[PDB]
């Protein structure tokens, strides 16, 4: 599922803000 | 709501309601529709046009939507007083007592405190003025403590005292205690459509007050929403927040929920919150953003592509109400048209909402965070604590005279 590849990325943490 | 059910404008002519009553009852009279629902519209429409041609009975359903307006108008002369006169160095460092550290960033990081005299506890965020100038963030963190000492709403965290040393830059905000939304939801997973829908309305409001003051807030998204002792959200973080009455440009947010004309070179307005709020609804419902991948550049393809999945799960009213709020064309994006936020607060999937309870704080939570005290910080996670070295020199001084 979605949900599933999600937390098979590891990318489930707290997202960095940008400021080109 | 009346208007809604008509097709009509707050204004409207006395014909034009007569009208609107004929066009909308032939779409649903029995002779021409035999349809699931179309019995209970047909009955609606009649309602409508009840209430909306008698004066008197006109008159006094017009009151909510003016008590709304004078709610605000009075919400900006007190907005406009602080915006003129912004409160300056209101305490010192060595009037608190820093305890540990709740959360950081690239400017610095917020630590639980206390206050030495009235032992009340606070969030200070502490921001390293060279590391702003290094970051080119002067004005953003100018905006940020001239707005959030000036707005005042139930869901938008207290800015209680501001001021600055050699070093850095200090905004000491209300104690929240229960945590980001961040955390609580992916522990839980997912929140169930009336969970997320809880939260959601609480924002629809704090928009609805903040676009009034001509206020866009650029970084709606879990790690920014805290949760209180009653459950309900207090909106902190307003480093990109910008007072903007025009349109704006900068390329600034996180790439999850920016809006596709903020990442396109054109400028934007404060349609680019209604954006992000589809962007949460759909992260808080489904447990995942809707745009997600390694590389920014790759974020922002799916962003701008115009193509949402959504999960089993979501509710027909629910992917109705996010194919309108993730909606890439301006000009139909909901919240950004003629009925600007009345389209969201009328729509399908908020019809057992009561705005007026939510405002109150009336309603029930459906989560209320795990409290131990006013210093139990367990909902927050645990942090490097670096220690706070304050210079000799003053550094930056030009730069930030106006904090
Ligand atoms: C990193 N960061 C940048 N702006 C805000 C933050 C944060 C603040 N947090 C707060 N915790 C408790 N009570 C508060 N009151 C006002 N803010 C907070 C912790 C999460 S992150």
């Amino acid at each position: 599922t979605t949900y599933a590849d999600f937390i098979a990325s590891g990318r489930t943490g707290r997202r960095n803000a940008i400021h080109d | 709501d009346y208007y809604q059910t008509l097709g009509l404008a707050r204004g409207a002519s006395d014909e034009e309601i007569k009208r609107a009553y004929r066009r909308q009852a032939l779409r649903y009279h029995p002779d021409k529709n035999k349809e699931p629902g179309a019995e209970e519209k047909f009955k609606e429409i009649a309602e409508a046009y009840d209430v909306l041609s008698d004066p008197r009975k006109r008159e006094i359903f017009d009151r909510y939507g003016e008590e709304v307006k004078e709610f605000l108008a009075k919400a900006k002369e007190d907005f406009l007083k602080k915006w003129e006169s912004p409160a300056q160095n209101t305490a010192h460092l060595d009037q608190f007592e820093r305890i540990k550290t709740l959360g950081t960033g690239s400017f610095g990081r917020v630590m639980l405190v206390k206050h030495k005299e009235t032992g009340n506890h606070y969030a200070m965020k502490i921001l390293d003025k060279q590391k702003v100038v290094k970051l080119k963030q002067i004005e953003h963190t100018l905006n940020e403590k001239r707005i959030l000492q000036a707005v005042n709403f139930p869901f938008l965290v207290k800015l209680e005292f501001s001021f600055k040393d050699n070093s850095n830059l200090y905004m000491v905000m209300e104690y929240v205690p229960g945590g980001e939304m961040f955390s609580h939801l992916r522990r839980i997973g997912r929140f169930s459509e009336p969970h997320a829908r809880f939260y959601a309305a609480q924002i629809v409001l704090t928009f609805e007050y903040l676009h009034s003051l001509d206020l866009i807030y650029r970084d709606l998204k879990p790690e920014n929403l805290l949760i209180d002792q009653q459950g309900y959200i207090q909106v902190t973080d307003f480093g990109f927040a910008k007072r903007v009455k025009g349109r704006t440009w900068t390329l600034c947010g996180t790439p999850e929920y920016l809006a596709p004309e903020i990442i396109l070179s054109k400028g934007y307005n404060k349609a680019v919150d209604w954006w992000a709020l589809g962007v949460l609804i759909y992260e808080m419902a489904a447990g995942y953003p809707p745009f997600f991948a390694d590389q920014p550049i790759q974020i922002y393809e799916k962003i701008v592509s115009g193509k949402v999945r959504f999960p089993s799960h979501f509710s027909s009213d629910l992917k109705d109400l996010l194919r309108n709020l993730l909606q890439v064309d301006l000009t139909k994006r909901f919240g950004n048209l003629k009925n600007g936020v009345n389209d969201i607060k009328n729509h399908k999937w908020f019809a057992t909402t009561d705005w007026i309870a939510i405002y109150q704080r009336k309603v029930e939570a459906p989560f209320i965070p795990k409290f131990k005290g006013p210093g139990d910080t367990s909902n927050f996670d645990d942090y490097e604590e670096e220690e706070i070295r304050v210079s000799i020199n003053e550094k930056c001084g030009k730069e930030f005279s106006e904090f």
